[PDB]
RNA sequence: AAUGCUAAU
RNA sequence: CCGAGGGUAGGGCCCGUGACUGGGGCGAAGUCGUAACAAGGUAGCUGUACCGGAAGGUGCGGCUGGAU
RNA sequence: UGAAACUCAAAGGAAUUGACGGGGGCCCGCACAAGCGGUGGAGCAUGUGGUUUAAUUCGAAGCAACGCGAAGAACCUUAC
RNA sequence: AGCGCCGGCCAACUCCGUGCCAGCAGCCGCGGUAAUACGGAGGGCGCGAGCGUUACCCGGAUUCACUGGGCGUAAAGGGC
RNA sequence: GCUAGUUGGUGGGGUAAUGGCCCACCAAGGCGACGACGGGUAGCCGGUCUGAGAGGAUGGCCGGCCACAGGGGCACUGAG
RNA sequence: CCUAAGGUAGCGAAAUUCCUUGUCGGGUAAGUUCCGACCUGCACGAAAAGCGUAACGACCGGAGCGCUGUCUCGGCGAGGG
C-alpha cells in the first residue's frame, strides 16, 4: 500500500506528436517533484520522439511511502495549448495517461511435495522382456489444481522422475505468472482507461495559465511552477478529500 | 421510357424502411435495464452521454439513451422506450422517457416539464 | 536525384 | 370401401445457432512506406496474366478522361 | 444474372477567382558566377538555451528572437 | 389555467450560472471563461381544457414523372 | 415449367339442380412469360384519410357479402 | 552475422508430434481412439512428387440402426467320442 515503492508509466494519449511532448512536460514535473520530496528516482523504460517527447516512458520512485503520495496522479490529464507542432497557431486539446503501480515482489517458486503424487507403472512400446517387467514410466499430479505430467523418454525410473517434476515446476510458474499478468493488466486499465478527452483527472490552460483538478475542483493559476514540480498544494487538498471523504457516521 | 415499355413493366412503387424495428409496430415499449453505463459521441462532439442497454417485451435488445440531467436508473429497472435516434451516438435509436415506471424525472426542471416527466411545483 | 507535416478560427 | 388422427422411412425448402475462418464500414492519436491529384517527380486509367510486406510493379493490347 | 444488414449528409458535373507545380515563356535582385575581406578553430566581451540557486524578475523565438526592450543593474534603477 | 416554443427554417430577447463539462438536437449544428442554441430568471410568441411527444399514412416528393423526369461529361445506350 | 381424376368422352351413382361432384371403362389430353406452378402476405365492398387533379394509403365504427364457434372429421332432423 | 542458397504453393498433433490423453468444437451418462479446427511442423513439402479426387477394395480406423447365448448367466436337448 502507501509505503511500498512506485511504478509510474507516463504513456502519450490523443494528440499524437504534441501528446507525446505533454508526456515529456510531466515526466519532467514528475521527477522534479520526487527530487523535492527526497526520493531517487530511475528509468526503466523508453520510447522518445523524434520531436524530443515520450510515446511511453516508465520510471521508478523509491524510498518509503513514494505509492501513497504520488497515488493521485493516476488518470488522465488533459493539455489545453497552442502546439509547437500547429502552423496556423491554433489550441488544441491533448492528453497523456499516467499510471502509478506498487513494486511488488520477486518471491521464487518451489513445488511443494507434500500437495503432489508420484505414481510409477510401466512403459508403452518396445523393449522386450525389459518393457514388460520395468515400472520405469512416471506421473506426477499436482493435486490442488489436478495437473498431471507424465514421463516415458528413459529407460530409468530415476530420470524419468527428475525431467516430470521439472516439466510440472515450469507449467505451475508459468500460470501463475499468466494470472498475475492478467490481474495487473485489469489494474492498469482501470486506472487509465481509453485516454480519451473525456475522463480527464487535471486540466493544464496553458492560455489562461490555470491549473484545474476536476475531481475537487480545485483551480490554482502557478502553470509555470506546477509544471516546475510544485505539486504540493494540490496533493495536500487531495489528501484533505480524502481524509475528509470517510466521515462516517 | 415509351408507353409500350410502361405497358409490359410499369413503374416501381417505393418501399420505406422503418427506422425504429424493435418496437414492432407499437409507439412505445417496456423493457428492462441490463447495463447503465456511458459512451463518447463521435467528432466532432465531446461528453459522456448516459445510456441504457434495454431488453424489450418485443424480443429485441437495444441501446436507449437517457435524457435530463441525471438519473436514478441501474441494472433491473424498468423503462420505456420512445423512438428518436441520438446523433452522436453509434447505434441509439431509441429514448427513456422520463417519469414512467422505474426511470423518475428529471429534479428542479422547471421549464420543458412535460419533457423529462417532472411535476409542477 | 531526393520521403514526410496528426488533432479546435 | 372411404375415412380424422397416430406411426414408420426417405426427401425439399426455410429459420436459429457453431470451434474456427474471410472480408466490410467506422475512429479528433499509433507503425510502415508514398500509389494518386502538378509532366505528382516512371503521364494516368484500363482488360488480362504473373509477381511483391503494403500501397503497387512488370508483360501484352486498348483509351485520352495526357503531352509533343 | 445480382441483393441485404450496416453506415454516411453527402457523393458528384461544369465553370470562376486564387494558390501551388521537381509545367512553359519573358524578366529581375550581391541570387549565383567573377573577385576581395571575414565568420565556423583560440582567448576575451556580450546576448540567449540549459542547468543551478532563497532568488538567479519579466518580455523577445526561423528569415522578421539572441551587443534585442536596456541611449549606462554596486545602493537607486528593480519589477525577484 | 395550463402546455409548448423564443439560432435559421419559424412568431417571439435580455441577464446570470457553467466552461467540449453538464447538457441540447428534426436538419444545419450549439457548448473548450463575455452561449439570443445548455440550466435558471425577467420578458415575449402560439394555442388554450388543453398543450406537447412517440408510432403509422398521404402531402410537400415533377424524388417511379399517365397528367408530369431522364441517359456526350452529373446515375443511366446493351461490345456488334 | 405444372398437372394422372389430371383433360375430354361413354354409362352410372348422388343432389332440389348442372357439373369429375363421385365411380367404372376409352382416348391422351389440360395449363403456362398475356406469368402457369411455388413461396409470402391478406377477409372483400359501399366507403375513409390524403391530394389541385391524376394518384397513393387504408377497410376501426355504420350498411352489404363471406368464413368461423376449444383444435379436426362426420352425419341426423328439418322448407332451410 | 553467416550461406551455394536459406523451404515457395499447398498441407499440418498427420501411416509424420518427443512434451501429448496439446488446446477448442462435435459425438457419448462417461471417448488416451474417431471427426472438424488452431499452428508451438522435437523431426511436412512439391515426380524416393505436393494438394485434391467420382468409381473400385476378403485393406486399416470411428459411429449409428437392425438382430442376436458375445454377455448379464446360464439351462435343456441331439448325435460322434
Ligand atoms: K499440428
Ligand atoms: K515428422
Ligand atoms: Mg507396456
Ligand atoms: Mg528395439
Ligand atoms: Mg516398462
Ligand atoms: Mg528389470
Ligand atoms: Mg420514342
Ligand atoms: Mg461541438
Ligand atoms: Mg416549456
Ligand atoms: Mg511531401
Ligand atoms: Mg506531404
Ligand atoms: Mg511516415
Ligand atoms: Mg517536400
Ligand atoms: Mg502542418
Ligand atoms: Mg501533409
Ligand atoms: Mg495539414
Ligand atoms: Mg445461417
Ligand atoms: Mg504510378
Ligand atoms: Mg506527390
Ligand atoms: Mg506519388
Ligand atoms: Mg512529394
Ligand atoms: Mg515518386
Ligand atoms: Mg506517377
Ligand atoms: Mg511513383
Ligand atoms: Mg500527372
Ligand atoms: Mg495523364
Ligand atoms: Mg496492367
Ligand atoms: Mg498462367
Ligand atoms: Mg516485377
Ligand atoms: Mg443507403
Ligand atoms: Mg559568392
Ligand atoms: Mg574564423
Ligand atoms: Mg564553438
Ligand atoms: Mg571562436
Ligand atoms: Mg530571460
Ligand atoms: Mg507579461
Ligand atoms: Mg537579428
Ligand atoms: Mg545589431
Ligand atoms: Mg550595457
Ligand atoms: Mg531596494
Ligand atoms: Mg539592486
Ligand atoms: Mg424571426
Ligand atoms: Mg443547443
Ligand atoms: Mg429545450
Ligand atoms: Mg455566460
Ligand atoms: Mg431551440
Ligand atoms: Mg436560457
Ligand atoms: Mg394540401
Ligand atoms: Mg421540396
Ligand atoms: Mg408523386
Ligand atoms: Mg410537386
Ligand atoms: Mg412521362
Ligand atoms: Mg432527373
Ligand atoms: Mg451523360
Ligand atoms: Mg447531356
Ligand atoms: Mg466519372
Ligand atoms: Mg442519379
Ligand atoms: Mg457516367
Ligand atoms: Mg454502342
Ligand atoms: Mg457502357
Ligand atoms: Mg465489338
Ligand atoms: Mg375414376
Ligand atoms: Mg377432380
Ligand atoms: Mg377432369
Ligand atoms: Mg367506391
Ligand atoms: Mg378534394
Ligand atoms: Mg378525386
Ligand atoms: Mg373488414
Ligand atoms: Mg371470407
Ligand atoms: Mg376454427
Ligand atoms: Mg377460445
Ligand atoms: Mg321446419
Ligand atoms: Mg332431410
Ligand atoms: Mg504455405
Ligand atoms: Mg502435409
Ligand atoms: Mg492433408
Ligand atoms: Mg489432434
Ligand atoms: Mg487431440
Ligand atoms: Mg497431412
Ligand atoms: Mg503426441
Ligand atoms: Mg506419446
Ligand atoms: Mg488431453
Ligand atoms: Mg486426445
Ligand atoms: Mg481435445
Ligand atoms: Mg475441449
Ligand atoms: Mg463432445
Ligand atoms: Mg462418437
Ligand atoms: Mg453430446
Ligand atoms: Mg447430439
Ligand atoms: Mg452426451
Ligand atoms: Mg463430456
Ligand atoms: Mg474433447
Ligand atoms: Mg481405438
Ligand atoms: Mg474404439
Ligand atoms: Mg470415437
Ligand atoms: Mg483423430
Ligand atoms: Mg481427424
Ligand atoms: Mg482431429
Ligand atoms: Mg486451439
Ligand atoms: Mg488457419
Ligand atoms: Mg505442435
Ligand atoms: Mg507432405
Ligand atoms: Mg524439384
Ligand atoms: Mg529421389
Ligand atoms: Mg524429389
Ligand atoms: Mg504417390
Ligand atoms: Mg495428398
Ligand atoms: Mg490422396
Ligand atoms: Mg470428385
Ligand atoms: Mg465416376
Ligand atoms: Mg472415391
Ligand atoms: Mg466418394
Ligand atoms: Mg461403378
Ligand atoms: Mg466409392
Ligand atoms: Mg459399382
Ligand atoms: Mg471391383
Ligand atoms: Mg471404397
Ligand atoms: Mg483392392
Ligand atoms: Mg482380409
Ligand atoms: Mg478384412
Ligand atoms: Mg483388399
Ligand atoms: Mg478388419
Ligand atoms: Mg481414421
Ligand atoms: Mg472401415
Ligand atoms: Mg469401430
Ligand atoms: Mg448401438
Ligand atoms: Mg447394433
Ligand atoms: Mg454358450
Ligand atoms: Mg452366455
Ligand atoms: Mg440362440
Ligand atoms: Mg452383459
Ligand atoms: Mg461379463
Ligand atoms: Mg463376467
Ligand atoms: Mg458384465
Ligand atoms: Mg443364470
Ligand atoms: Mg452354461
Ligand atoms: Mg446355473
Ligand atoms: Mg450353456
Ligand atoms: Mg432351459
Ligand atoms: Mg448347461
Ligand atoms: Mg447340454
Ligand atoms: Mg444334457
Ligand atoms: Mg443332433
Ligand atoms: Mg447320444
Ligand atoms: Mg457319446
Amino acid at each position: 500500500m502507501d509505503e511500498r515503492d512506485a511504478i509510474v508509466e507516463i504513456r502519450a494519449g490523443t494528440g499524437g506528436e504534441e501528446a507525446a511532448l505533454f508526456a515529456r512536460d510531466l515526466f519532467n514535473m514528475y521527477l522534479r517533484f520526487a527530487e523535492e520530496m527526497g526520493f531517487e528516482t530511475e528509468v526503466l523504460d523508453s520510447h522518445p520522439t523524434d520531436l524530443g517527447g515520450f510515446s511511453k516512458v516508465v520510471f521508478e520512485v523509491r524510498g518509503p511511502g513514494a505509492y501513497g503520495t504520488f497515488k493521485y496522479e493516476s488518470g488522465v490529464h488533459r493539455v489545453q495549448r497552442v502546439p509547437v507542432t500547429e502552423t496556423q497557431g491554433r489550441i488544441h486539446t491533448s492528453t497523456a495517461t499516467v499510471a502509478v503501480l506498487p513494486k511488488a515482489e520477486e518471491e521464487d517458486f518451489a513445488l511443494n511435495m507434500d500437495e503432489i503424487r508420484i505414481d510409477v507403472m510401466r512403459a508403452s512400446g518396445p523393449g522386450g522382456q525389459g518393457v514388460n517387467t520395468t515400472d520405469s514410466a512416471v506421473r506426477v499430479v499436482h493435486l490442488p489444481t489436478g495437473i498431471m505430467v507424465t514421463c516415458q523418454d528413459s529407460r530409468s525410473q530415476i530420470k524419468n522422475r527428475e525431467k516430470a517434476l521439472m516439466i510440472l515446476r515450469s507449467r505451475l510458474l508459468e500460470m501463475k505468472r499468466a494470472e498475475e499478468a492478467e490481474r495487473l493488466r485489469k489494474t492498469r486499465l482501470a486506472q487509465i482507461g481509453t485516454g480519451e478527452r473525456s475522463e480527464k483527472i487535471r486540466t493544464y490552460n496553458f492560455p489562461q495559465s490555470r491549473v484545474t483538478d476536476h475531481r475537487i475542483g480545485f483551480t490554482t493559476h502557478d502553470l509555470e511552477g506546477v509544471l516546475s514540480g510544485h505539486l504540493t498544494p494540490i496533493l495536500e487538498a487531495l489528501k484533505r478529500a480524502d481524509q475528509e471523504r470517510q466521515l462516517a457516521a | 421510357p415509351t408507353i409500350n415499355q410502361l405497358v409490359r413493366k410499369g413503374r416501381e412503387k417505393v418501399r420505406k424502411k422503418s427506422k425504429v424495428p424493435a418496437l414492432k409496430g407499437a409507439p412505445f415499449r417496456r423493457g428492462v435495464c441490463t447495463v447503465v453505463r456511458t459512451v463518447t459521441p463521435k467528432k466532432p462532439n465531446s461528453a459522456l452521454r448516459k445510456v441504457a442497454k434495454v431488453r424489450l417485451t418485443s424480443g429485441y435488445e437495444v441501446t436507449a439513451y437517457i435524457p435530463g440531467e441525471g438519473h436514478n436508473l441501474q441494472e433491473h429497472s424498468v423503462v420505456l422506450i420512445r423512438g428518436g435516434r441520438v446523433k452522436d451516438l453509434p447505434g441509439v435509436r431509441y429514448h427513456i422517457v422520463r417519469g414512467v415506471y422505474d426511470a423518475a424525472g428529471v429534479k428542479d426542471r422547471k421549464k420543458s416539464r412535460s419533457k423529462y416527466g417532472t411535476k409542477k411545483p
